[PDB]
């Protein structure tokens, strides 16, 4: 059952977009997601965050205990 | 004597006075929530916690006797 | 960096924290409260305004910055 | 780590270097007197001791 | 007298002192950079400046 | 127009007392009072405070601003 996640990013320039991912995804999909909509080059520009934590490439989106449709990634990208 | 903990209470505290009172722009008091979550979790507490940790009267008043000397 | 009203509010603010909290006999507690009402008068704040001397983010910065050196 | 008695003296010495140096008025030096009695028996010591 | 950016520099100082003394986890640190980043945009300059 | 005015010792042993003065009365004849009650000897023996301000013996009772009948006079004695 699909998760319905924000990503925003907060330096400038400021984003934020949308996107549904699966429970079963991982995070190195949800960066891979970023680099589709060229917000950045590779993954290793993106660090991701929910709340204080830093998000690792290889948990499993369903390990973060997100919301359904209520959920934000913060994005931090640097080229 | 603050420990690494109680000086990063106090850094998420100060922090939290500029977001509380509007003394920044929207965009950064969205950075400093950010700040304020990181520290919170790298420190081991809640952010909303911070305030009950800084009002111990034992805090206060070993903090007092620091500045006291 | 703390001035001598900074620090006599840090000092009513201690012993308020004891009061509120109930940390100390009644009999205590009214002793506490004459102790309270004279260091305002002789510092020339009211007693009700520490929390906000003490709230503001330029004291809570300047007094990190003292920790941090 | 201090003890209530200590924080307690610490903040009577304060005030006794503020009254001695006449950093404050007369009228605030009799309120501070005061208050370091008022301190002394909130925490249980007498003040000549701190 | 310290300005809001030499009060933003010397948070950053100190958990940059904290990450390099290894005093909280891997994971710890990289939460720590990241609030680095945002205090530096929040004030209005680079970290590499500090 | 009396004042009914609360004399409240605090330093142990406590006592709390109550008495009618004038407006025109001065601190000193509340100092003469609680001598007269037998709570102290002299008067040199007494310091009376309104709220944080200790009240010199020369200032009259309406100088104080108290209310008709709701406030206190703290007292501290010493022997």
């Amino acid at each position: 059952a699909a998760v319905h996640l924000t990503l925003k990013k907060i330096q400038a320039p400021k984003f934020s977009i949308e996107h549904d991912f699966s429970p079963s995804d991982t995070i190195l999909q949800i960066k891979q997601h970023l680099i589709s909509e060229e917000k950045a080059s590779h993954i290793s520009e993106i660090k991701l965050l929910l709340k204080g934590k830093v998000l690792h490439d290889n948990l499993f989106l369903s390990d973060l205990k997100v919301t359904p449709a209520n959920s934000t990634i913060t994005v931090m990208i640097k080229p | 004597s603050a420990s690494k903990e109680e000086i990063a209470a106090l850094i998420v505290n100060y922090f939290s006075s500029i977001v509380e009172k509007k003394e920044i722009s929207e965009d950064g008091a969205d950075s400093l929530n950010v700040a304020m979550d990181c520290i919170s979790e790298a420190f081991g507490f809640e952010r909303e916690a911070v305030s009950g940790i800084l009002g111990k009267s034992e805090f206060k008043g070993q903090h007092l006797a620091d500045i006291l000397n």
